[PDB]
């Protein structure tokens, strides 16, 4: 798995590639990574298929009567309840979970949360087996403010890095895109960022 | 003569709990109204405020159970917030564990039968409030469900809850008689509220201003209210014809 | 097991081979996988049989509740949820890996769920030891906007490729097709293609060949009258 | 909180009375009339779809409900209750039965279920008795065709054909002279017609009357087919267009 | 060790025109020692049959478990159950125990008093239903039974011929097998008449 | 709080009785009349249904007399949906007996079960009692044929002939006086007709106002039959005894 | 009158009948005084005893090395509340290492008492109790009603007759608020404060009880000859 | 503990158990009586492992002794037996199983007959001519499917068993200190002292 | 009759009578007031001076919540605590899960439901008092006042206690002289001005005023307590007022 999220000047994008392994064999090649929790806030999921999910449809439940009760959450707000139910069962999950929200007071913000669950907010934030193999690019690459062209090309060149290098990534790279404007999804296909 | 002082039957095969529970239900001398639209269900309600020192925009008996469910009380506000609360809760665990929204007709039934619990349990009281159920249903189009403290619920065309019910009922009977069709044949729901407001004041022999009504409106996937400008706006249509 | 689903223009198909085993000894010959969730919602089960058996009859009694409940036809991604759930409580100790498809006033749907609890969305699908050798036959013919005729054409191949090629797949091919607007069809036996040859001798006995030590009537009748 | 009422509110007087299930069947006296009637083919249970209002939509509230695809029930008294029973009779067909032995209760032992819930809020802790007699008509392979009534007190017996609630002793009489072990479904159908007529004063047509029966297999009503010993429901909820033919012919 | 084999033994049932069979061996032992030649693993209620094969104190106690069931299933019903009833609750009963089930084999064999149809089936420990046509058979010795059955069996067998098929299938599996042996016992079962019968076998 | 609306339906009188039982005992004297009587060849068990109706379904109809058992029935007299709840109780007991032992229950065992049941919704809980009184009828190896009475104080007593219902004076008194102790059954299903017909509170004794059963060893040699007669069968004995 | 039956029901005045009857019981129990400066606080208790052949019942408990209490009504209640006071200013101790404030305790004795007046099947507690302790913020007296009220206080009295131990005390208020760095002088003056309460018996060597806290003074109490000094 | 035999013949039912009691390195008794009174008419013996022997067979006696107070009757020996291994069935899958094997003799006053029952501490009942728990039926059951015969008398079965302890006492390791015999019949219970 | 002697029982009126009861227990209390202000709110309460032995400033009536929420009430003291008690349990939750602080009109309903509950059984008692509460959150200021019966409403001022009806007339006059709002340093003089006025129904006994508040640009929208310089500048405000 290769994730990724990262905030730009008009919000945030989160990215993804979409290839699911048991083992060797690719279980699912078409995979969203990709998951919706609340309507501007969106999460990228690594580590076990069925904790993460099991996990991402009990925030959404959270967060849809929180919404009823005190209208519309804030990110930080729905990575609290991500780290609350990663934290307190540690024993018996295995979830990496990235949460990527806009708010129009707070804008894009970036919340990483790896296995411990800890959480950290971050300008971006990257995650995923084949993430180990892009620290040294998107370090090198990452700018604060950057357009949204500017950051739908840095992450997809981060994540054609990772899914070259790591077998359990590949596929299409799917990626969400998170303004004011609205929710707009992105695929990307192996033609397109193979020769990038 | 306990037989009146808990749910149990009377000599007559009566719970005069219940009975009471619905003379509760008018103590807060408010009117509510709703019907239906092509695309849309529209559910009006008179707001009075007495106090000068209230915060008018805190004073509301329309809730927003979910983003497709809205619910009007007619009864005191600390019943109708253990209801709305309830609701709410209801509708969002029915979301998560049958990977759907809660219908407008199955939460009323949900509803109803908490409140048939509550006239057969001695230990819990029945909550002095009727509770007027709206949505645009995925299946079943425009809906008004009403539940009340016999934990009785049913279907409308269009309905009428408070005091002076009867007038409204009547006044919306007599429409639906020569229109002959089960709604307000209308495009848009801007129109349709002010087919609401217009029959309420025929009704009730009464002008409002935007500050004495408190609307909510259904569409496909979402209920909403409606704030004091967005009223004023469908005053000023009504008396411009 | 190989198990197959297939989606195409006004609905879905399901499919599978007809043969358990215990071990490498083949305990059923004919046996049925296709199960039914309700009318219109119909799944195929690998991994341990009672597993498959009894949390589709779990769901399936809990779904005709909740339809009798709430007035309305069930829905696929209703037996999905409850399913899903279900399944992830107990991490994986039910043994239940499920292709689930079906039709309902939403839509046609194709799911896929494993044991612990993890399930997918997809317009082809398989699950089994033979799933690998029936995916090689979907990814080499599946398209989109498949006919009714295409699809269970497309879904009884890729079982066929299971039958022939794993050794835990065999027999027969059972079908189920969910079109929208119409009763599910489910084809039992759809595909006959291992009937044993006739043996060389017939080896019924002489009467009288076992030896008898005793014989009696057995009282299958209750305590008479008089 | 907790329920402190863990105590019978419901006792004997001194003259032997269990005062409650009196009370519960004089609400259930005051009740719309409802009546079943059993054919040799068939059994047919009725009742008013007494409207509140006339901008109530009197087809979303069911009096008629299937309980399985071979048993249906009718009531008469408080419908919150009859809804309530109906839920919990539903759910105990299943775990109490098909979850046990994989197919539906017979009539007389889901009947039996439904006595046993209205008999223990009789006994229990803090609870009135149910305020609605019942009228469950079945089929099941080894019993036949078989109607009963559930009573208040949990007690429940089988009738070739009978009435509850409002006019029930007239309506008793009514089918007392015109029942024989010789009819036939659309028979006792045109009786159960007549015999509802005498209990309802305003209008009497398909749309103020519900009427289901148990009969034929459905296999139009099933949902799929491909398993032969799969035949459909028996229960099936007449139309509103169904009953009004059958209303000339009255 | 291994529950299934410590007491050994064997079932197989058959079908036949009009007609079914249901036969056992009567060994029960300690692993090599024999201890009881006369512990008959085939049980009845009212009309339908049920063998069990493996751990011998698990066969006891479902015997003791289904008397009881069906006993009470015949008050409140007011009728003997059927085969096809029957089988059904002895699935729901063995998966009630998914996590700590009867070490156990089950066969059922009888004929629907209603239809006249024959049946028969059998269960792994966990409930899962093996539907027949054939023959259903169970044991220690299983393997052994499938080679003879698959060879052997021929559809819409005579009783008399069926009590053959059915006998030499048992005896030679059970022949080639330590833990199962010491006797065997044929049911031959019609729809009002069941004859059971005792076989001459070698006693090693 | 909740203490005001207690009954308080397990305390005694100011004379040392139990309110609950007397007036639970009230109502059963208001039931149809059941009789037991037992022969030296087997038992007898007639009972009165109460003021039925033409259009009732006789033949599928059970309100009086229940199988416990293959070797145990009882007859009802009070609130038959109370009495289904004892006997389903009953039932179990019996099945766990035979598990327990892989021997059927005697009889008296089984009436001490249930009457201790009954017993102890009258000392606590706070629950009304069960508004039933029982007769059983019932054949172990031990002591043979048996007839047993329980009411809802849980007291329980052997009987040679015994009434429970209405009327249970004046039919007490009846069956002792033409009861003998070597009496046959077919001679006991006589006496209990005859004093069924004369204590009824109907102006005629017809069969589908009765249900009858008999427990006999008349099962072919060392086993016992119960038989639960149908309306047919009941309409034959009340010709056979010429009481119509 | 109807609404006295339990501590569940609110009279049509909005009284709770049953706490004032439990507040009845402080009235009939002995007379006992608290009164402080800024580094001393002292109680003084009048025991009361059966006849001649009886003991003198004791009126003063201690809760830690810094605080103690007084009681007047059910002994048996304030044995329980000083209990768990004790467990209070224990936990203080040993998990936070902390003497538990005067103020915090009276806070908590208010709460447990509180839960008794609003529930069905309890009853008030039949006692009223004066803490007086030493902490951070020096000397404290407090006086507790099983109402749920408690009051922080210079000088009180409560029991039977206290009247005229609080009228004293209200007198001479800027007298004793200055006695400080002498405990002596502040016990006499709280042996005086309770001498306005006596009728017809006086103060023996068996019948004051006295107890004191201060700045370089752990909680003790003094009775027999120990008070002899003081009579 | 060790060698537990028995063997039912024409009018009785004969148990032998071994007398020794060994903990690890030293035999601590060479007089143990590894066997309880149910009923006047039925005895149980036992092996397994310690404490749970003496503890499960004083249980069952308890429970057997409080049958007959309250129904002021005596359980017959198969009745028992059933009651024994329903307990021993519901032990091996509790939390800590009961590890005792038992053998059931007793006599049938309603058939007259001896029955002996062998039960296991799985609940694996079976009524037998002669039983053995543990290695002892290794060593003695050649000697008594040879000699045994069901007509045999009190003083024939007594031969025989003889003849299987000194079988035992020649080809067994360990030593077993002799055995305790104990005959049951029409008249109860009474225990051989010269064996 | 007998309707008021147990709770949750609805007289033929529709009445609880037990939680009008209550009620009278809030009118016999001490007069607390709250004035909702242009960044914040403002709390005061009467305290009678029942005797010279009373150590000044110390009784302390006001309680806080979390660190934003101001909570003060009128009747059974004992009570109000309770309710206290239960708000900080419920602040402390919802912060744990969501991470923000509780918002006021959230944290309202909380206390709102919990009150309410205690009309639904005979188990139970109704609360004996009116509390007056708020504080700042993201949306900006919030007043509310809550019930015995459980009702609840934001207010632009809000009175309860002996002296109601004389606060309320009070605080009508400075919401209707200042639509456009209150300063903070002006609402802590006014609150003060009000207790005065409102200390005439309880004129017997002399009384200590305490005065608190959470404001955005004078607190940092924490909740404080009034002491010192700033009140007595209130104080003497107040006495200027009444002379
Ligand atoms: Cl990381
Ligand atoms: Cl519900
Ligand atoms: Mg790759
Ligand atoms: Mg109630
Ligand atoms: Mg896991
Ligand atoms: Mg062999
Ligand atoms: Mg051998």
């Amino acid at each position: 798995t290769s994730i990724m999220a990262v905030t730009f000047k008009d919000g945030v994008i989160l990215g993804a590639d979409s290839r699911t392994t048991t083992g060797a064999y690719i279980a699912n090649r078409v995979t969203d990574k990709l998951t919706r929790v609340h309507d501007k806030i969106w999460c990228c999921r690594s580590g076990s298929a069925a904790d993460t999910q099991a996990i991402a449809d009990i925030v959404q439940y959270h967060l849809e009567l929180y919404t009823s009760q005190y209208g519309t959450p804030s990110t930080e707000t729905a990575a609290s309840v991500f780290k609350e139910l990663c934290y307190e069962n540690k024993d018996n999950l295995t979830a990496g979970i990235i949460v990527a929200g806009y708010d129009d007071k707070n804008k894009g913000e970036v919340y990483t949360i790896p296995l411990g669950g800890s959480v950290h907010k971050l300008p971006y934030a990257i995650a995923g087996s084949g993430s180990t193999f892009i620290y040294g690019y998107c370090d090198k690459n990452f700018r604060e403010n950057m357009s949204k062209e500017e950051t739908v090309d840095f992450i997809k060149h981060s994540l054609s890095q990772a899914i070259k290098w790591d077998g359990s990534s590949g596929g299409v790279i799917r990626m969400v895109v998170l303004t004011a404007a609205g929710v707009e999804r992105l695929i990307f296909y192996p033609d397109e960022y193979e020769q990038l | 003569g306990y037989d009146r002082h808990i749910t149990i039957f009377s000599p007559e095969g009566r719970l005069y709990q219940v009975e009471y529970a619905f003379k509760a239900t008018n103590q807060t001398n408010i009117n509510s109204l709703a019907v239906r639209g092509k695309d849309c269900t529209v559910v009006i309600s008179q707001k009075k405020v007495p106090d000068k020192l209230l915060d008018p925009t805190t004073v509301s008996y329309i809730f927003c159970i979910s983003r497709t469910i809205g619910m009007v009380v007619n009864g005191p506000i600390p019943d109708a917030r253990n209801a709305a609360l309830r609701a709410k809760a209801e509708a969002a665990e029915f979301r998560y564990k049958y990977g759907y929204d809660m219908p407008c007709d199955v939460l009323a039934k949900r509803m109803a039968n908490l409140s048939q619990i509550y006239t057969q349990r001695a230990y819990m009281r029945p909550l002095g409030v009727i509770l007027t159920f709206v949505s645009v249903d995925e299946e079943l189009g425009p809906s008004i469900y009403k539940t009340d403290p016999a934990g009785y619920y049913v279907g409308y065309k269009a309905t009428a809850t408070g005091p002076k019910q009867q007038e409204i009922t009547t006044n919306l009977e007599n429409h639906f008689k020569k229109s002959k069709i089960d709604h307000i044949n209308e495009e848009s729901w801007e129109k349709v509220v002010e087919f609401a407001i217009t029959h309420m004041i025929d009704a009730l022999g009464t002008e409002f201003s935007k500050n004495d009504l408190e609307v909510g409106v259904a569409t496909k996937d979402k209920f909403f209210t409606l704030s004091a400008e967005n009223i004023e706006e469908r005053l000023v249509a009504i008396a411009e014809q | 097991t190989t198990i197959v689903g297939v989606k195409f223009n006004n609905g879905v198909v399901i499919a599978a081979d007809t043969r358990s085993t215990q071990g490498p000894i083949v305990a059923d010959k004919n046996c049925a996988k296709l199960h039914r969730i309700s009318p219109k919602i119909w799944c195929a089960g690998a991994g341990t049989a009672a597993d498959t058996e009894a949390v589709t009859q779990l769901i399936g009694s809990n779904i005709e509740l909740h339809s009798l409940y709430t007035s309305r036809e069930p829905r696929v991604v209703s037996a999905l949820q409850m399913l899903k759930q279900h399944l992830f409580k107990y991490q994986g100790h039910i043994g239940a890996y499920l292709i689930v498809a079906g039709v309902d006033p939403t839509g046609s749907h194709l799911f896929s769920i494993h044991a612990n609890g993890s399930t997918d969305v997809g317009y082809y699908l398989s699950l089994g030891s033979g799933s690998l050798a029936a995916m090689a036959v979907l990814e080499s013919h599946w398209k989109q906007d498949l006919t009714k005729e295409e699809a269970i054409k497309l879904a009884s191949d890729a079982i066929q490729a299971g039958i022939w090629n794993d050794l835990g797949s065999g027999s027969n091919v059972d079908v189920c097709v969910m079109e929208i607007g119409k009763d599910a069809e489910y084809l039992r036996n759809y595909l006959t293609p291992n009937v044993r040859e006739e043996k060389q001798k017939s080896y019924k006995f002489p009467r009288g060949t076992t030896a008898v030590l005793k014989e009696s009537i057995v009282n299958i009748c209750d305590i008479q009258e008089e | 909180m907790t329920d402190r009422y863990s105590f019978s509110l419901t006792t004997f007087s001194p003259s032997g009375k269990l005062g409650q299930i009196d009370y519960a069947l004089t609400a259930v006296k005051q009740g719309v009339t409802s009546l079943g009637i059993k054919a040799t083919n068939g059994v047919v249970i009725a009742t008013e779809k007494k409207s509140s209002s006339p901008l109530a939509m009197s087809e979303t509230l069911s009096k008629v409900s299937l309980l399985t695809p071979d048993i249906g029930a009718v009531y008469s008294g408080m419908g919150p209750d009859y809804r309530v029973l109906v839920d919990k009779s539903r759910k105990v067909a299943h775990t109490s039965y098909k979850r046990i032995y994989g197919e539906y209760p017979p009539t007389k032992l889901l009947v039996s279920e439904v006595a046993k819930i209205m008999q223990e809020a009789t006994q229990s802790g803090g609870v009135r008795p149910f305020g609605v007699s019942l009228l469950i008509a079945g089929h099941d392979e080894f019993n036949g065709f078989s109607l009963y009534q559930v009573d208040p007190s949990g007690s429940y017996f089988p009738w070739k054909a009978t009435a509850i609630g409002k006019g029930s002793v007239a309506a008793k009489t009514f089918l007392e002279k015109r029942w024989n072990d010789e009819l036939e479904l659309e028979d006792a159908i045109h009786i159960a017609l007549l015999t509802l007529k005498e209990s309802v004063e305003g209008e009497f047509n398909g749309d103020t009357i519900e009427l289901a029966i148990i009969g034929d297999e459905n296999p139009d009503l099933l949902g799929y087919t491909g398993i032969p010993t799969d035949k459909g429901p028996r229960f099936r909820k007449l139309t509103s267009q169904e009953i009004n033919d059958r209303l000339e012919a009255l | 060790s291994d529950p299934s084999s410590i007491n050994g033994g064997i079932v197989v049932a058959m079908t036949g025109k009009d007609c079914v069979a249901i036969a056992c061996d009567l060994r029960l032992g300690s692993q090599s020692l024999g201890v009881s030649n006369k512990f008959e693993k085939i049980f009845h209620y009212g009309h339908v049959f049920l063998g069990i094969t493996g751990l011998a104190t698990d066969v006891t106690t479902l015997n003791e478990m289904f008397r009881y069931k069906t006993n009470l299933y015949k008050l409140k019903e007011e009728r003997a159950i059927e085969p096809e009833t029957f089988t059904q609750l002895v699935s729901s009963s063995l998966y009630e125990r998914r996590f700590g089930p009867y070490f156990v084999g089950p066969v059922v064999a009888g004929i629907n008093s209603k239809s006249g149809k024959p049946f028969i089936a059998g269960f792994d420990l966990i409930g899962c239903i093996d539907e027949a046509k054939d023959f259903i058979v169970s044991g220690t010795a299983s393997d052994q039974l499938f080679g003879m059955c698959e060879s052997l069996y021929e559809p819409n067998l005579e009783p008399e011929d069926l009590f053959e098929t059915i006998s030499q299938a048992l005896l030679n599996a059970a022949d080639r097998d330590a833990l199962s042996g010491w006797g065997a016992v044929v049911y031959i079962i019609k729809k009002d008449e069941v004859v059971k019968r005792y076989l001459k076998m070698r006693q090693d | 709080g909740s203490r005001r609306y207690d009954s308080r339906t397990t305390i005694f009188s100011p004379e040392g009785r139990l309110y609950q039982v007397e007036y639970a005992l009230e109502s059963i004297s208001h039931a149809g009349t059941a009789i037991g009587i037992m022969a030296s060849d087997g038992i007898v068990l007639a009972a009165e249904r109460k003021v039925t109706s033409t259009l009732l379904e006789q033949d599928t109809s059970t309100e009086k007399l229940y199988k416990l058992n293959d070797k145990i029935a009882v007859a009802v007299a009070g609130l038959t949906a109370d009495a289904e709840i004892l006997i389903n109780t009953a039932r179990i007991h019996a099945q766990n007996y035979l598990k327990t032992y892989n021997e059927d229950i005697p009889v008296e065992i089984l009436v001490r079960r249930l009457s201790d049941i009954k017993q102890g919704y009258t000392q606590h809980g706070g629950l009304r009692p069960f508004g039933v009184s029982f007769i059983y009828a019932g054949y172990d190896d031990r002591y043979g044929y048996q007839l047993y009475t329980s009411n809802p104080s849980g007291n329980y007593t052997g009987w040679k002939a015994i009434s429970v219902g209405a009327n249970t004076s004046a039919a007490q008194t009846l069956l002792q006086m033409d009861y003998k102790d070597d009496m046959k059954v077919d001679d006991a299903i006589e006496l209990a007709l005859k004093t069924l017909s004369k204590t009824t509170d109907s102006s005629a004794l017809t069969y589908d106002r009765l249900e009858f059963a008999t427990i006999r060893k008349g099962a072919n040699d060392g086993e016992v039959y119960q038989k639960i007669f149908k309306p047919q069968e009941i309409k034959d004995i009340l010709v056979k005894t010429g009481i119509t | 009158n109807n609404y006295d039956g339990d501590t569940v029901t609110f009279s049509p005045t909005g009284r709770l009948f049953q706490v004032e009857y439990a507040l009845e019981a402080i009235k009939q129990g002995s007379v006992t005084v608290g009164l402080r400066s800024n580094t001393h606080a002292v109680l003084v208790a009048l025991k009361r005893n059966a006849d001649e052949l009886s003991s003198y019942q004791k009126k003063i408990i201690k809760c830690d090395e810094h605080m103690g209490l007084s009681l007047a009504g059910l002994a048996p209640d304030a044995r329980v509340l000083s209990n768990y006071l004790r467990q209070q200013c224990n936990y203080s101790s040993l998990v936070f290492n902390r003497k538990l404030a005067v103020e915090r305790a009276g806070h908590l004795l208010c709460d447990k008492a509180q839960k008794n007046t609003q529930s069905y099947g309890g009853r008030p507690y039949g006692v009223g109790l004066l803490i007086i302790g030493y902490d951070k913020s020096g000397a404290h007296l407090l006086e507790f009603q099983p109402s749920g009220n408690v009051t922080e206080l210079y000088g009180t009295a409560i029991g039977a007759r206290s009247q005229g131990a609080k009228t004293y005390l209200e007198r001479t208020l800027d007298t004793f608020i200055k006695i400080d760095g002498n405990p002596d002088e502040l016990i006499k003056a709280g042996v005086e404060a309770i001498s306005q309460s006596l009728r017809d018996e006086s103060l023996t060597v068996d019948n004051l009880s006295i107890a004191i806290v201060g700045k370089d003074t752990p909680f003790t109490i003094y009775d027999g000859e120990a008070v002899a000094k003081y009579i | 503990m060790d060698i537990i035999l028995g063997i039912r013949v024409q009018d009785s039912v004969i148990l032998a158990s071994s007398k020794a009691v060994t903990r690890g390195i030293s035999v601590l008794k060479d007089s143990d009586d590894k066997t309880r009174q149910l009923s006047p008419h039925t005895l149980m013996s036992f092996a397994g492992e310690a404490g749970d022997t003496v503890q499960f067979a004083e249980y069952i006696q308890a429970n057997i002794q409080l049958y007959s107070i309250r129904e002021d009757y005596e359980l017959s020996p198969q009745a028992v037996s059933s009651f024994v291994r329903q307990e021993l069935a519901k032990s091996i899958r509790s939390r800590r199983p009961y590890q005792v094997n038992v053998l059931i003799g007793g006599y049938d006053k309603k058939k007259n007959k001896p029955e002996l029952y062998q039960i296991d501490y799985l609940g694996t009942k079976v009524e037998l001519p002669y039983g053995a728990h543990g290695y002892s039926g290794f060593y003695t059951f050649s000697l008594l499917d040879h000699h045994y015969r069901p007509d045999m008398t009190t003083e024939e079965g007594l031969d025989l068993l003889k003849l299987c302890v000194q079988e035992l006492e020649k080809r067994m390791p360990m030593d077993f200190k002799g055995v305790i015999v104990k005959i049951v019949d029409k008249d109860g219970i009474r225990q051989v002292d010269d064996f | 009759t007998g309707y008021d002697l147990s709770n949750s029982v609805f007289s033929p009126d529709g009445r609880n009578f037990q939680v009008e009861y209550a009620v009278k227990a809030v009118e016999n209390g001490t007069t607390s007031i709250g004035i909702k202000c242009n960044d914040g709110v403002v709390f005061a309460v009467e305290k009678l001076i029942t005797s010279k032995l009373l150590v000044p400033q110390k009784n302390v009536k006001i309680q806080v919540v979390d660190r934003h929420i101001g909570c003060v009430y009128s009747g059974l003291i004992p009570d109000g605590r309770h309710l206290v008690n239960r708000g900080r349990e419920e602040a402390a939750s919802f912060k744990k899960l969501y991470k923000t602080p509780i918002p006021i009109p959230a944290f309202a309903d909380r206390l709102g439901q919990y009150v309410q509950a205690h009309t639904l059984y005979n188990s139970v008692r109704p609360f004996g008092v009116s509390t007056i509460f708020g504080g700042v959150d993201k949306n900006g200021a919030h007043l509310y006042m809550l019930e015995p019966s459980g009702s609840y409403w934001g207010y632009k001022g809000a009175a309860t206690g002996k002296g109601r009806q004389s606060a309320k007339a009070e605080l009508e006059k400075l919401v209707d002289h200042h639509p456009e709002g209150l300063s903070a340093r002006e609402a802590v003089k006014q609150a003060a001005k009000i207790i005065y006025l409102a200390h005439e129904d309880n004129k017997e006994k002399d009384f200590e005023l305490e005065i608190s508040w959470c404001s955005l640009s004078e607190t940092n929208g924490l909740h404080k307590f009034v002491k010192g310089d700033l009140l007595q500048e209130a104080i003497d405000f107040a006495q200027k007022e009444i002379n």
